[PDB]
RNA sequence: AGUUACUAAGGGCUUAUGGUGGAUGCCUUGGCACUAAUAGGCGAUGAAGGACGUGUUAACCUGCGAUAAGCUUC
RNA sequence: GCGAAACAGUACCGUGAGGGAAAGGUGAAAAGAACCCAGAGAUGGGAGUGAAAUAGAUUCUGAAACCAUAUGCCUACAACGUGUCAGAGCACAUUAAUGUGUGAUGGCGUGCGUUUUGAAGUAUGAGCCGGCGAGUUAUGAUAGCAAGCGUUAGUUAACCA
RNA sequence: AGGGGUGAAAUUCCAAUCGAAAUCCGUGAUAGCUGGUUCUCGUCGAAAUAGCUUUAAGGCUAGCGUGAGAUCACAAAUAAG
RNA sequence: UUCUCGCAGUCAGACAGUGGGGGAUAAGCUUCAUUGUCAAGAGGGGAAGAGCCCAGAUCAUUAAAUAAGGUCCCCAAAAUA
RNA sequence: UUGUGGUAGACGAGCGUUGUAUUGGAGUUGAAGUCAAAGCGUGAGCAUUGGUGGAUCCAAUACAAGUGAGAAUGCCGGCAUGAGUAACGCUUGGGAGUGAGAAUCUCCCAAACCGAUUGACUAAGGUUUCCUGGACCAGGGUCGUCCUUCCAGGGUUAGUC
């Protein structure tokens, strides 16, 4: 018994090529390059799915530092004024968003002054 | 309302025919026949005859207006090739490949004629989604 | 590279000039390349101007240039010149010929030009 | 001297940008009607109002 | 003094088409390997293999041999 | 699959022994596309036959690499293993989904197999696409698992029908 | 006419090839030596040392991995004395 | 990690700390004993580094506290004396 | 509750393909194959709709294997890039004619090389290349109305060579 099987190979390569669309040049045409680029893209996806929560926290810190620097104290002093006194688990983003709807944030920053 | 005309396996290159086909495309027919006759190219004596034949096909067969015509869309697709051997120093026998071109010229009558192809494109997906939806009634 | 054609040696240029002036006097029109026509015109004009006096010195000086053609032989072409072509132009200061450009050739896309001469 | 890396379909198309042709100047001979390329004699054999050739 | 839509010689991405090109799929007067019977040779009465020729018909293939794409007889 | 589905041991290479290929499919049936227009003509476009002429003699289907055309978006101060995570504006509208295509701009980012102590590698393999292509078989040995049969057990080989 | 020939000798020439022609066959020669060896998910997870080796780019046994089974307290680990 | 049975792989190692040989208290040198790491292992620090320091990735989260290292801007984070 | 990085390497469970067997069943009211789409799965992989296409095929359980391709300076076919780049392999000017079309063909006139030869006769070879008429798929390093190419017809005549 002889088995040729050109169906399965083409279907597999078609899936790999379909994965990489919107790629420059031949990367979406030739399969040999498409597989390399899909592998590399998924590596980058795995690394960035961690780097982005590494970075968004930093952005929230930055936009909280800026808001507090216009009241007379720094972010590195505000965190004490949440943990030790008036123990609060308000998150590190929402205290950021509260500036985009301000004058409810000022209530926070003057509440810890007690 | 297109009335094309095609010549197959002309002994010209595809890449030399595309140079004058660019000259002729999008322009009106009165300033295409003459502008193509007057240019000094091998790819022009081979397209003047074809363009005039397309003119005659449009005018006789389909029955369009004539002085409303314009060259809708021009190409020189790759026709079949010929493979030949060429001697060399010390007998190494490179392969010369003679080219060819399947010229085709389309002559539209109404100035737009392009949104209609898009309309057919959109219908061909509208009916796909519609057949998809009518088969969601599997309950 | 090595073995190469003799090419457009100066003798080739001058002999082409002689043949073309013979041909233009014989018939009265030439259909040649433009950039040989502009070069033939000078010698044409010089001959016709040198040929209005008809002494034997002018016959000798023109014998140095002409060649026989199918229409006229050289000693017939000399008489044909000095009898009807040269005296016709005797009052025109310069401007004995014109070179007008034809259409490009199919073989080479060279700029064909016609050389002729009329009053 | 050879290429070390194949010049893709992108670099090649960019090079041919300057290859486009020019539409040669066209005039309309008086004494008959037709589009002779300018500064030539049309197939009439007439250049302007002067005759330089045969019928065609 | 300053802000910013438009350009695209040409390129890039997607989507649709057209051309070359002939893989995948269906098929086959073909091959492969075997079984059961039969038979296990042809040849100076000139073989095997070949040339050459023959037509109402060009060439080629086939059949055939100056009785020559056929003759006799049951 | 015989080297060979067809005029194959042909064409072809070689002085010679000898070496030695590739390619098939219209349609049910030629009803093989009279006639007209353009053209020198092949041919093409209508007509006509036919279920279909995107079946037209390039003849079953007709992917990919590859070459051209086009709607939509971006690009002419910009350092780029060419993608990813964010993200504007723009244009559309689906295997109805916290949707689709492009993606000005920020952060981040030295390919794949191989062999090597260690390669982005100034080490090597691959131009690209498709197809073909590499731990099987006979007869015995031991081990694991399962089954039949069993305490004077178990078990057939050749051969014959 | 080839484990031959020819050579005013050079390892010359022997059908564009000659430190011993060309093609066929044994023949799928052998190669501790390069290169290649094609589908997925889960569990566990090393060595690059010792002895010997006409051995040192390889091989055998021990050492180290894994699977199946037993030992289950006196065996093996980890701290103090 | 002891014993028996099946199945292999491996025998070209590298660097940093420590104690010495050869070396010239020279080598990213060579040869050993030892502790790690890499190999066969990603993340953060180190500007960039296979082998150093911290650590040991099932996958998603635009959640919180930390280790080494670090807080003028690039680059997230600090002030007083 | 303890865990879940991992090459060589041991072990386990699995997807897919081709065919056979029985069991169900779909198909010209359009089967497989092929492209396209904004689906579903932990993965190998699997559906749905539409265009094309024009006759076989899908699922369940076992069974048997030419059973699964990105690499072998792999084999075969196609196609790019380099590139419309180098090359085009010793020589002219014109008149008249033909023809749809001429540098390139026919005639004429010169012109330029050969001349112990590019001349004339034959042997060896080659095997119709010779002559006339016609054609311009391919070959001609361009073109071509023309060729030593192709097609139809033709030609080789010995007592003494
Ligand atoms: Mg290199
Ligand atoms: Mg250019
Ligand atoms: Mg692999
Ligand atoms: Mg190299
Ligand atoms: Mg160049
Ligand atoms: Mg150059
Ligand atoms: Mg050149
Ligand atoms: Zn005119």
């Amino acid at each position: 018994m002889r088995i040729k099987g050109g169906k399965q190979t083409r279907v597999r390569r078609k899936k790999w090529l379909k994965q990489a669309s919107g790629s420059f040049g031949t990367r979406h045409a030739s399969y040999k390059v498409a597989k390399q680029t899909v592998i590399q893209a998924a590596k980058y996806a795995y690394r960035d799915r961690r780097n982005k929560k590494r970075d968004f926290r930093s952005l929230w810190i930055l936009r909280l530092n800026a808001a507090l620097r216009e009241q007379g104290m720094t972010y590195s002093v505000f965190i004490n004024l949440l943990k030790k006194h008036n123990i609060e688990i308000n998150r590190k983003v929402l205290s950021e968003l509260a500036i985009k709807e301000p004058s409810k944030f000022n209530l926070i920053v003057q509440k810890v002054k007690s | 309302m297109i009335a094309f005309a095609k010549q197959f396996r002309v002994r010209i290159s595809p890449q030399k025919a595309r140079l004058v086909c660019q000259l002729i495309v999008g322009k009106k027919t009165a300033d295409a026949q003459n502008i193509l006759s007057n240019t000094p190219k091998k790819a022009a004596t081979l397209i003047a005859k074809l363009l005039n034949s397309a003119i005659a096909n449009a005018t006789n067969n389909h029955g369009m207006n004539g002085d409303a015509l314009y060259v809708f869309e021009c190409v020189a697709n790759q026709g079949p090739s010929m493979k030949r051997t060429i001697p060399r120093a010390k007998g190494s026998s490179n392969m010369i490949t003679k080219r060819s071109s399947n010229l085709v010229v389309k002559l539209s009558d109404n100035p737009n004629e392009r949104q209609e192809l898009i309309k057919q494109q959109k219908a061909l997906v509208k009916k796909r989604v519609e057949g998809q939806q009518k088969a969601k009634m599997a309950r | 590279s090595y073995i190469n054609k003799p090419g457009k040696t100066s003798a080739w240029r001058v002999m082409t000039v002689r043949q073309q002036v013979s041909a233009v006097l014989a018939y009265g029109k030439i259909e040649t390349t433009l950039k040989k026509a502009k070069n033939t015109q000078k010698r044409l004009d010089k001959l016709i101007t040198l040929a209005k006096v008809d002494n034997f010195n002018n016959r000798r000086q023109v014998k140095k240039w002409l060649l026989n053609t199918n229409l006229f032989d050289v000693d017939q072409l000399m008489d044909h010149l000095f009898s009807k072509v040269a005296p016709k132009y005797e009052k025109t200061p310069g401007g004995y010929s014109r070179v007008l450009k034809l259409g490009p050739r199919r073989g080479d896309a060279t700029e064909m030009a016609i050389l002729q001469l009329t009053d | 001297a050879v290429q070390q890396r194949r010049s893709s379909k992108h670099r090649r198309d960019k090079r041919r940008s300057h290859d486009a042709l020019t539409a040669q100047a066209l005039s309309v001979c008086q004494k008959c009607g037709k589009k002779k390329l300018f500064h030539r004699v049309c197939s009439c054999g007439m250049y302007g109002d002067l005759r330089v050739k045969k019928a065609y």
